RNA sequence: GUUUGACCUCAAAUCAGGUAGGAGUACCCGCUGAAUAUCAAUAAGCGGAGGAAAAGAAACCAACCGGGAUUGCCUUAGUAACGCGAGUGAAGCGGCAAAAGCUCAAAUUUGAAAUCUGGUACCUUCGGUGCCCGAGUUGUAAUUUGGAGAGGG
RNA sequence: GUUCUUUGUAAAGUGCCUUCGAAGAGUCGAGUUGUUUGGAUGCAGCUCUAAGUGGGUGGUUCCAUCUAAAGCUAA
RNA sequence: AUGGUGAA
């Protein structure tokens, strides 16, 4: 569903990087 | 048990309660064709086949039309709101049959109802009316 | 070392630890072990007056109903 | 250690349910139709047995509905897949002898 | 809806957003009572797709529960021990550190008309239903209970003490086979 | 000193055009229970064609299913939603459409315009007057977008 | 013997007084004895706070007439666990949605045979 | 692009139906006569 | 405004309407639990329900020309498997008993929070109505629970 | 069976055409430590922590079957 | 071994 992805990519946006996930 | 020899030594009195026989008799519950020739003498089976219906569906493990007739001839045993009829009126006299005029009245078809729908309470209303 | 128990008179409310060894008073549960067969049964219920649960099922048998006879 | 001294009595309870079910349900045959279900594990697979309910594809080739069909007494069974044409044909006859054989009294 | 989005944002549980959310809130709580009345759930969306709704009759209590018999049950019982009067539903998590976890749990009264006047939930109100989480029936008891299909619950599908029961008793035919 | 998606909040609209959209918002309130108990009733009476009615939209839900189909032209966010993450992502949603937003200290104050005692958002959909919520927006933009 | 409750049924409040006070007086006397007359003289007693009663209950459930929440006494004594176990009312209530199903579906009679 | 799908539906652009269920519900009670009209409520206010 | 209001939070009242302990306990559910393999998920102990309890409509069983809620019996079977030693020990398929499917989260009622608790006066009183009070917008009703489903013709 | 009511431009179903078409995260999962099983599974403290034509269960390039992390329901 | 009893 194309208002899935975007909202997943908003809450990517959003959420930033993990801790982990900052370590790339 | 204790209470039980309280309760037979108590002046109380036991609530007896007598139904066994009530067990064995069923009566039928669920239709008056049947009650008048259901007889409780023959099992389930047997009053289903004296009355000619099936009483499984399916293969019954272990070994093994004069009533349908009634059954059968049991078988051969809504309208417009006023304001509903006013509108339908209204709309009649403003537009005759012209349904499609009529669809775009904006300040008679209120609710904006389809060619088909407004067609068939049309005809409805002359049925019953004229 | 023991004294009358309001709760069951037992006779066995331990002056010093204030409690009975009987049925448990003060504690509100009723002292009693599957093991202790016999005590259960000195207890069990049915022993005494039973003052309002011998009505029950006579009740029951009525359908709890209420009012009074037609006559 | 259970012993078995109420078997008389179980089947005598049983018989004694199924006529109360009968008085309730005196009209109706106490069963739903069942379709007829071939076996996996091919040991078995040469018997044919009932299967819980028809399927979706079965029931609409009948020329009624799942919803309708349940309120006549014909088993649905939605998790069921059809992949035999002689096993879905036999169903649809089994349904079509049902429907031609069953009286229904108006609701007025 | 919305709530699509709070659910998104709430799968990234370690954004540095939840982080100071979840810091903070734990903080707010350790001032408070280990069990005390909730206002409103802290996450909306769990709460509604575990049967909660916003009607009077519904109770929300944050219990906390020592780190280190699960936790989530360990809250459940305790808040039914304490809210003798109203029936466990299902708790969900809302908040851990290094000292402690915190769960949240949605009670509903039985005794509010409200409620027993809902179709949709006068069922908990039938006595069988009292003290749920004491019998385990909670979803975070079921799943504890192991009871699910397949061959991994074979030996607890539906009770692991009855399985042990059948498989030792002698049952005897009128007629011995 | 937290993550730059917090405090976003803090940073809201001016007194004085704060108080214009809320002079601009009390024009469309919604009809109170009452009200609409009392004109349905005279309107039963009168039967024992008909405009459009105007009013704020503020359902949190009912809101961002309005916001995400472009139709909200102006909408106010509370910045004292105990749930902080309900209203964390409107913002960027509201940005990312397009749509104006502007933050509004206190949910109550928001909610009194609403006849509700609080209200997370609240947002504009249709106009009865369109030049004034025009300029509100613009005023709105200036303010708040172009500063923060 | 002794006194009739029929009869005592429609005196009133002070005369039913009056006659409880006549009947302890008459059995205090009796008491100086110690005479089967003090066994009809406490049945009568008995008889008359039992009439007395049933007069007072009556006159409360009438001034509770029909309004909600009467005192308990006067509740109904069937047992605890019934008082719980949602009413009919609460019981037979249906949600919409399974209504219109039953509507639109309703289970039918039939039988098979042709 | 707006992200959404199902178009409006018609009660969008129609009076709400649920405005006239309750108007006929009113209907209903001032015909059975237990729901005063609001002029004559302001006569009975005497 | 050297003030007055909206809420939110926290306390109290011999406040109004409610529920909780405990008893019994053969069966049910959970926790704990002895005399590295064996007596053993036994004995004992604690907590929680009913006339039954639990479970229940698959992130199932199978590798077949496939079956299709849960539960109990025979069979599978003293087999597979394991501890290969004394010993423990399943489950699918098959036949039988009885069969019933459903409810929320999820996409706008926004052309009308349409929902519900309580108070008051009546009536046809396990409830209904007019009015008021409060909850609800941080979501109460209808519409959808994958068998798809929804706006229209 | 008997008797009063319905109504309101009210609610559903059938076949066709058309435009759309959501899915339970400190959860699955791996690691380790206690526990159960004749099952190697499951249960349980804790570091980390998954994706949406995705995920779980089974074998010779993968093919077969469902959609868990919510709940109710007599026999 | 389990659960209790009294005893400084
Ligand atoms: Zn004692």
């Amino acid at each position: 569903s194309n208002r899935t992805k975007f909202v997943r990519s908003l809450v990517r946006e959003i959420a930033g990087l993990s801790p982990y996930e900052r370590r790339l | 048990s204790v209470r039980k020899r309280k309760m037979n030594r108590s002046s109380v009195g036991k609530a007896t309660r007598r139904n066994k026989d009530k067990q064995r008799k069923i009566n039928i519950q669920s239709n008056p064709i049947i009650a008048a020739n259901w007889d409780y003498s023959l099992t389930m089976a047997q009053n289903y086949k004296k009355l000619g219906l099936r009483a499984k569906l399916q293969t019954p493990a272990g070994g093994k039309e004069t009533e349908v007739v009634k059954k059968l001839e049991e078988l051969a045993s809504r309208s417009q709101s006023e304001r509903e009829e006013e509108w339908l009126e209204k709309l009649y006299k403003k537009h005759g049959d012209d349904y499609k005029k009529m669809f775009f009245d904006k300040k008679l078809n209120i609710y904006q109802q389809s060619e088909g729908d407004l067609k068939r309470r049309l005809l409805r209303w002359k049925k019953r009316n004229g | 070392s023991h004294t009358l128990c309001n709760r069951c008179g037992r006779r066995s409310f331990h002056v010093q630890k204030k409690t009975c060894s009987s049925c448990g008073y003060p504690a509100a549960k009723t002292r009693s072990y599957n093991w202790g067969a016999k005590a259960k049964r000195r207890h069990t219920t049915g022993t005494g007056r039973m003052r309002y649960l011998k009505h029950v099922s006579r009740r029951f048998k009525n359908g709890f109903q209420t009012g009074s006879a037609s006559k | 250690v259970k012993v078995h001294f109420d078997q008389a009595g179980k089947k005598v309870s049983r018989r004694n349910a199924r006529a109360t079910r009968a008085a309730k349900i005196a009209p109706r045959p106490l069963d739903l139709l069942r379709p007829v279900v071939r076996a996996p594990t091919v040991k078995y697979n040469r018997k044919v047995r009932a299967g819980r309910g028809f399927t979706l594809a079965e029931v609409k080739a009948a020329g009624l509905t799942a919803a309708y069909a349940r309120t006549i007494g014909i088993a649905v069974d939605h998790r069921r897949q059809n992949r035999n044409q002689e096993i879905f044909d036999a169903n649809v006859q089994r349904l079509k002898e049902y429907q031609s054989k069953i009286i229904v009294f108006p609701r007025n | 809806g919305a709530y699509k989005y709070l659910e998104e944002l709430q799968r990234k549980k370690q954004s540095d957003v939840l982080r100071f959310l979840q810091r903070v809130r734990v903080w707010e709580y350790r001032q408070k009572n280990v069990i005390h009345r909730a206002a409103r759930p802290t996450r909306p969306d769990k709460a509604r797709r575990l049967g909660y709704k916003a009607k009077q009759g519904f109770v929300i209590y944050r219990v906390r529960v020592r780190r280190g018999r699960s936790l989530r049950a360990t809250a459940e019982e305790r808040v039914g021990r304490r809210a003798a009067n109203l029936r466990v539903l299902n708790s969900y998590w809302v908040n851990q550190d290094s000292t402690y976890k915190y769960f949240e749990v949605i009670l509903v009264d039985p005794q509010h008309k409200a409620i027993r006047r809902d179709a949709r939930y006068n069922w908990i109100c039938d006595p069988v239903h009292k003290h749920r989480e004491a019998r385990g029936l909670t979803a975070t008891g079921k799943k504890s209970r192991g009871i699910n299909k397949g061959h991994k619950f074979n030996n607890t599908k539906a009770g692991r003490r009855k399985t042990w029961k059948r498989q030792n008793t002698l049952s005897l035919w009128r007629y011995r086979k | 000193k937290v993550p730059p998606t917090i405090a976003q909040f803090q940073y809201t609209l001016d007194r004085n055009t704060a108080a214009e959209t809320f002079k601009l918002f009390n024009k469309y309130r919604p009809e109170t229970a009452a009200e609409k108990k009392e004109r349905l009733t005279k309107e039963a009476a009168a039967v024992a064609a008909s405009p459009k009615p105007y009013a704020v939209k503020y359902g949190l839900n009912h809101v961002v299913a309005l916001i995400e189909n472009k139709k909200a032209k102006l909408v106010l966010i509370a910045n004292d939603v105990d749930p902080i993450e309900l209203v964390v992502f409107l913002p960027a949603l509201c940005k990312k459409m397009g749509v104006p937003y502007a933050i509004v200290k206190g949910k109550a104050r928001l909610g009194t315009l609403v006849n509700q005692k609080t209200s997370a958002v609240a947002a504009l959909t249709e106009v009865r007057d369109e030049a004034a919520l025009a300029k509100l927006v613009s005023t709105i933009d200036a303010n708040f977008a172009d500063k923060y | 013997a002794g006194v009739k409750a029929y009869e005592l049924r429609t005196k009133s409040k002070e005369q039913l007084a009056s006659q409880l006070v006549d009947l302890k007086k008459e059995l205090a006397e009796l008491k100086v004895q110690k005479l089967p007359k003090i066994k009809t003289v406490r049945k009568s007693i008995a008889c008359v706070l039992t009439v007395i009663n049933e007069q007072q209950r009556e006159a409360v459930r009438q001034l509770y007439k029909g309004k909600k929440y009467q005192p308990k006494d006067l509740r109904a004594k069937k047992t605890r666990a019934l008082r719980r176990a949602l009413t009919k009312f609460e019981a037979s209530q249906v949600t919409e949605k399974q209504r219109k199903k039953q509507i639109a579906f309703p289970q039918r009679k039939y039988a098979i045979k042709a | 692009m707006p992200l959404t799908a199902v178009p409006e539906p018609k009660r969008r652009f129609v009076p709400s139906k649920n405005e006239a269920k309750r108007v006929m519900k009113i209907v209903r009670a001032i015909r059975e006569g237990r729901i005063i009209p609001p002029k004559k409520l302001k006569e009975m206010k005497e």
